[PDB]
């Protein structure tokens, strides 16, 4: 999913 | 692919008026769509994100309504300083813009004056003649100019420029650049600039015999 | 404060290379996904590509796949674009964006931009203007700044004493792959042949200076 989030957690 | 298409591509306001302007998705994109502002030549400013929510410092005049493919930004009292561009966004599939509304300074309609240049001694001296119409100070943006040799309407060699609107009275001014050879030049007698204009009744022509 | 730095854009010839990077501070740059995002001249924005916070996950628009190569070095808090096999159509300036992180559960809006950076794709050679006469209650008369490259001129009038009812066109790219422009000014007829009026065009990359007087 490229939408997905580009983050760290 | 999604698109994102916004209406209208130009809005004309005034300070203090209410502004409403329009993105619709060609699938649902949930609340996936931001909404951004852009001044000429800057780097875009983040407006609305999530389609409701207001970006922290953005001024609450900004908001941004709707779900699915319908989404709307309304700016409740334009300021000064929001003349602009508008781009929407959809982060659902990948990452789609709009083509952009401009938000522009309205005021009254003005004619343009309209003048000819032929090209000049020296630079027909280097095998390329370069004749220039000038529209000056008109307003609204629309308008058409056609250039004229010998009464034959001429295509493909024009190019045309246009100002930023003037932050003193609003107007705008064009230029359009018939570009042609010199054997051609001397090939023709009439060049005519053609010009058709909200503020003038009929169209007006600038020429000269060359 | 937060800030990101694009660098590297330039002139680069079609079908070469070229490797773009923005820097950022002001905030924990390994833990963001950051994306390119880029506006031709007159158009509007297109999504480039992304990368994921640790370099890991990259997506590329259709326009730019097996072309475009995004990278990142977290240790220098930098972001890489390279760019091969350019075409026309890469002109733009590109800017680098923050994802924003509004929300853990799926990618955001972009909070963070860049001030951008120009990329000309263009095989035309640096070549300063030649500067050709507009001659003439209110009477127009101007410049033509034409045959230029790369970007930009500056144009002013009488060496900046004249400013009022100014106005100096955009540049338009001509099919030679040369700019031009023209700079017009109107002034009163009656002091057409009193009062002198001289164009001083600047052309900064190609060490050009050129002044011309405009007479009926």
């Amino acid at each position: 999913n490229p939408n997905a989030n580009p983050n760290a957690n | 692919d999604i698109q994102v298409t916004q209406s209208p591509s130009t809005l004309s306001a005034s300070v203090g008026d209410r502004v409403t302007i329009t993105c619709r998705a060609s699938q649902s994109i949930s609340s996936w769509l931001a909404w951004y502002q852009q001044k000429p030549g800057k780097a875009p400013k983040l407006l609305i994100y999530k389609a409701s929510s207001l970006e922290s410092g953005v001024p609450s005049r900004f908001s941004g309504s709707g779900s699915g493919t319908e989404f709307t930004l309304t700016i409740s009292s334009l300021q000064p300083d929001d003349f602009a561009t508008y781009y929407c966004q959809q982060y659902n599939s990948y990452w789609t813009f709009g083509q952009g509304t401009k938000v522009e300074i309205k005021r009254t309609v003005a004619a343009p004056s309209v003048f000819i240049f032929p090209p000049s001694d020296e630079q027909l001296k280097s095998g390329t003649a370069s004749v220039v119409c000038l529209l000056n100070n008109f307003y609204p943006r629309e308008a058409k100019v056609q250039w004229k040799v010998d009464n034959a309407l001429q295509s493909g060699n024009s190019q045309e420029s246009v100002t930023e609107q003037d932050s003193k009275d609003s107007t705008y001014s064009l230029s359009s650049t018939l570009t042609l050879s010199k054997a051609d030049y001397e090939k023709h007698k009439v060049y005519a600039c053609e010009v058709t204009h909200q503020g003038l009744s009929s169209p007006v022509t600038k020429s000269f015999n060359r | 404060q937060v800030q990101l730095v694009e660098s590297g854009g330039g002139v680069v010839q079609p079908g070469r290379s070229l490797r773009l990077s923005c820097a950022a501070s002001g905030f924990t740059f390994s833990s963001y996904g950051i994306h390119w995002v880029r506006q031709a001249p007159g158009k509007g924005l297109e999504w480039v590509a992304l990368i994921w916070y640790d370099g890991s996950n990259k997506y590329y628009a259709d326009s730019v796949k097996g072309r475009f190569t995004i990278s990142r070095d977290n240790s220098k808090n930098t972001l890489y674009l390279q760019m091969n096999s350019l075409r026309a159509e890469d002109t733009a300036v590109y800017y680098c964006a923050r994802d924003g992180g509004h929300s853990t559960s799926w990618s955001n809006a972009f909070d963070i931009w860049g001030q951008g950076t120009m990329v000309t794709v263009s095989s035309a050679s640096t070549k300063g203007p030649s500067v050709f006469p507009l001659a003439p209650g209110t009477a127009a008369l101007g410049c033509l700044v034409k045959d230029y490259f790369p970007e930009p001129v500056t144009v002013s009038w009488n060496s900046g004493a004249l400013t009022s009812g100014v106005h100096t066109f955009p540049a338009v790219l001509q099919s030679s792959g040369l700019y031009s422009l023209s700079s017009v000014v109107t002034v009163p007829s009656s002091s057409l042949g009193t009062q002198t009026y001289i164009c001083n065009v600047n052309h900064k990359p190609s060490n050009t200076k050129v002044d011309k007087k405009v007479e009926p």
